């Protein structure tokens, strides 16, 4: 990507505790052992556009 | 806000279809509203929160 | 012109599916309901019930109930559910007082020899035995409880004998004035009043889809359908959903799991001991991008 | 029955109570979540009587469910009794376990002033039973090592009995680890307790302690057993912990 | 100038009906009362549901 | 929001212990409901207000 030395340190110091912006239905289905909760609420009408 | 469909909010049972399994329209409904109206009312919170 | 994020109409389930545990042993209805002896009410009996269908078609075909009130459970909804535990609390009352056995009642009954939860949840069936119990010159096998020092709790069985002191004279336990023996027994003859007539009781009590099922309806079951949503019904907790099988440790007395929201994540099939998660059928937001009408109806 | 004459006693023991007095409040499956309920739990940080056998045991009062543990060797401690009298006028729980089967009775008994069975014989505890009304028997079977801890409650007409069994090695004093107890048993009986005592086999110690009402979070890790669990009115950091509904406090 | 104790009715009486309305009767124990009036009469038997 | 208090929001009683030592818990807890949702209600209005 074009980000900034100082942008890394940026983007890898806060965390971003969403999965990324990726979580197909079969990621949560093959993640049955830990109960996610993006997930969880992925299931109860609640999105992350 | 996904905690709160824990919530029985006064009624018998936070699930659904334990509710409506056990129990038939006349008082059923009772229940269902009762349940809707405190979901409905977390969602408005959280909506006025964002 | 934009973009929506539609409500979600578009699937719908078709057909249910029935799992129950593969049980066929008939219930002892009979040995409660057509029984020579009921307990009297200080003294009522309490049978554990277990590895039953419950059809209760044979007291139709032959019984007739004068009541039958549920409470937590409206009756209509009972033949396809099964039950964690049952307990049958049977007895004979008078006629009257079969209106104290119900929760938040009171009564010499109520108060002294029988008690329900408030929070109770089956059924109460009563119906005239005035016929069978009664009989010409008096029935002095059943007593109750006419005075105690202090109320019941639920479920609880005083079978004390011993000499209520009524006054404040200390009669040592034995009979004397102002201090009389706590049972009394009923005259019931055939031709005594309603409100005096002898009435055989049974209160079922259970406790609904927290445990694993014994006891159960006499709906039967049918296959079951993976990667699809349907309508299923596992121990009488019915849903809608899709079935996927799953790795799930549940210890021996634990029958249903739960997610954060608490609500059923997955169910331990009764028939085949395997574990299957649910999920929802409408998974998935779908937005719809177009131009805006008057131009168009692409999308 | 028998009188005892002599006594090796001393006054009551008594220690902390900590880290223990808690069970499973249902009989559902969660994993990896924090639960709070209310009930009658042990307080942790409390103080537990602590009983020897003489080298006999009191009737000690049953106020609203009673938390029962004892470390064995040789399976001294065997069995209890509930009631209100406790000779034969009322109903009386009763529990043995006589080295073949775990006996569960509530008939109206007549107890002997001392327990003792077997040192290899003599079952002798009792002396009346008449209009009993329930009746239960398993199948046969055959420092301190084992640690047995229970809970002995009486909530409208039902005898709650949980359990938890673990090996051991210590012999001092009660353990500084965590365990939570599985519901084991459920009893419909009706029978008012209030009073109640213990049944000895004649090393051997026990602990008694009592339950409040209070509430405690509980922690389900990824394989939905308790692991943790926090009092909640115990003490400023406790009650921190309780209303942020966090183990760990920033 | 009343203390009520319901239980000599217990001793000898049998109720058909007892419908308490606005207080339910096992919290009646412990209860006190400004005024107290018994509309007392007889009808016949079906009408008791009115 | 003390004024609140006042109100029965349709309950017999603004009250709780008149509620609990009139009433017992089958129809009781549904006056119960009907002030903690009215007094929530309440509560919510202020935070969000202020
Ligand atoms: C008195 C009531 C009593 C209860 C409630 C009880 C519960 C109980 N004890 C068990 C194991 C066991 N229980 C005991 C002994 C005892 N455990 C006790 O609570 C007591 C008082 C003793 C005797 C002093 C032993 C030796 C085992 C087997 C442990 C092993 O595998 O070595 C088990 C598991 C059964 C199994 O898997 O084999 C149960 C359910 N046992 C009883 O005797
Ligand atoms: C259970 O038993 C206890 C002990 O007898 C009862 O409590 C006692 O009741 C008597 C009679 O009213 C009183 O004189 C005592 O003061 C009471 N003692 C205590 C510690 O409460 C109790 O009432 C019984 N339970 C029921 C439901 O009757
Ligand atoms: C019950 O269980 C057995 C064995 O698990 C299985 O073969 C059978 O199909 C199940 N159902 C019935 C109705 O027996
Ligand atoms: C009970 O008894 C009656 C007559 O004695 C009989 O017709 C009926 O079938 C019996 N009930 C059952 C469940 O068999
Ligand atoms: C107890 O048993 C005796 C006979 O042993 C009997 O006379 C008495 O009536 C019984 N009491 C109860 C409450 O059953
Ligand atoms: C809508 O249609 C009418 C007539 O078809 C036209 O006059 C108008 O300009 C249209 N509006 C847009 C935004 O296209
Ligand atoms: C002695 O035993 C008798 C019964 O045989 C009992 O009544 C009495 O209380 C006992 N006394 C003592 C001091 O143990
Ligand atoms: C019980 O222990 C506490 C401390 O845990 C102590 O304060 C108290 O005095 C002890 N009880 C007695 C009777 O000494
Ligand atoms: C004591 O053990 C014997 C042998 O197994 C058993 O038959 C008996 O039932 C036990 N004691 C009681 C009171 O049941
Ligand atoms: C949970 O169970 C898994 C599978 O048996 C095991 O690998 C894991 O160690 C268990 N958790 C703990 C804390 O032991």
């Amino acid at each position: 990507s074009k980000r900034s030395f100082i942008e890394d340190l940026l983007f890898n110091k806060v965390t971003l505790a969403d999965a990324g912006f990726i979580k197909q239905y079969g990621d949560c289905l093959g993640d049955i052992a830990a109960r996610d909760l993006i997930c969880a609420q992925k299931f109860n009408g609640l999105t992350v556009l | 806000l996904v905690k709160q469909l824990s919530s029985n909010f006064g009624a018998i049972s936070s699930v659904l279809n334990d509710i409506l399994s056990r129990l038939c329209p006349p008082e059923a409904e009772v229940q269902i509203d009762r349940l809707i109206t405190g979901r409905l009312q977390s969602l408005q919170t959280y909506v006025t929160q964002q | 012109k934009g973009i929506y994020q539609t409500s979600n109409f578009r699937v719908q389930p078709t057909e249910s599916i029935v799992r129950f545990p593969n049980i066929t042993n008939l219930c002892p209805f009979g040995e409660v309901f057509n029984a020579t002896r009921f307990a009297s009410v200080y003294a009522w009996n309490r049978k554990r019930i277990s590895n039953c269908v419950a059809d209760y078609s044979v007291l139709y075909n032959s019984a007739s109930f004068s009541t039958f009130k549920c409470y937590g459970v409206c009756p209509t909804k009972l033949n396809d559910l099964c039950f964690t535990n049952v307990y049958a609390d049977s007895f004979v009352i008078r006629g009257d007082e079969v209106r104290q056995i119900a929760p938040g009642q009171t009564g010499k009954i109520a108060d002294y020899n029988y008690k329900l939860p408030d929070d109770f949840t089956g059924c109460v069936i009563a119906w005239n035995s005035n016929n069978l119990d009664s009989k010409v010159g008096g029935n002095y096998n059943y007593l109750y409880r006419l005075f105690r020092k202090s109320n019941l709790k639920p479920f609880e069985r005083d079978i004390s004998t011993e000499i209520y002191q009524a006054g404040s004279t200390p009669c040592n336990g034995v009979e004397g004035f102002n201090c009389y023996f706590p049972l009394q027994s009923y005259g019931f003859q055939p031709t005594n009043g309603v409100g005096y007539q002898p009435y055989r009781v049974v209160v079922l009590s259970f406790e609904l889809l927290h445990a694993p099922a014994t006891v159960c309806g006499p709906k039967k079951s049918t296959n079951l359908v993976k990667n699809k949503c349907v309508n299923f019904n596992f121990n009488g907790l019915t849903g809608t959903g899709v079935l996927t099988e799953s790795n799930k440790k549940f210890l021996p007395f634990q029958q249903f799991g739960r997610d954060i929201a608490d609500t059923t994540d997955a169910v331990r099939d009764p028939q085949t001991l395997e574990i299957l998660d649910i999920t929802p059928c409408s998974f998935g937001g779908v937005s719809v991008i177009t131009p805006g009408t008057n131009t168009s109806n692409q999308v | 029955c028998v009188n005892l004459t002599t006594r090796t006693q001393l006054p009551p023991a008594y220690t902390n109570s900590f880290t223990r007095g808690v069970y499973y409040p249902d009989k559902v499956f969660r994993s990896s979540v924090l639960h709070s309920t209310q009930d009658l739990f042990l307080p942790f940080f409390s103080n537990v009587t602590w009983f020897h056998a003489i080298h006999d045991n009191p009737v000690l009062p049953f106020n609203d469910g009673v938390y029962f543990a004892s470390t064995e060797k040789s399976n001294i401690i065997r069995g209890w009794i509930f009631g209100t009298t406790l000779d034969s006028k009322t109903q009386s729980l009763l529990i043995v376990n006589n080295a073949t089967n775990v006996v569960i009775k509530v008939c109206e008994f007549q107890f002997c002033n001392d327990p003792f069975l077997g040192m290899e014989s003599e079952f002798r505890v009792y002396s009346s039973a008449n209009n009993c009304t329930f009746e239960y028997v398993s199948q046969p079977f055959l420092n301190f090592k084992n640690l047995r801890e229970f809970v002995f409650k009486n909530i409208d007409g039902y005898f709650k009995i949980y359990s938890k069994h673990t090996p051991i090695n210590l012999v001092r004093d009660l353990p500084q680890g965590f365990s939570a107890l599985e519901p084991l048993v459920d009893l419909p009986i009706g029978i008012n307790i209030t009073r109640f005592q213990t049944l000895l086999a004649l090393a051997a110690a026990y602990y008694v302690g009592y339950l409040q009402p209070r509430t405690f979070l509980l922690k389900y890790n990824e394989n939905g057993t308790i692991t943790d669990a926090v009092d909640c009115a115990l003490d400023p950091l406790s009650e921190t912990k309780c209303t942020l509904k966090s183990f760990t406090v920033e």
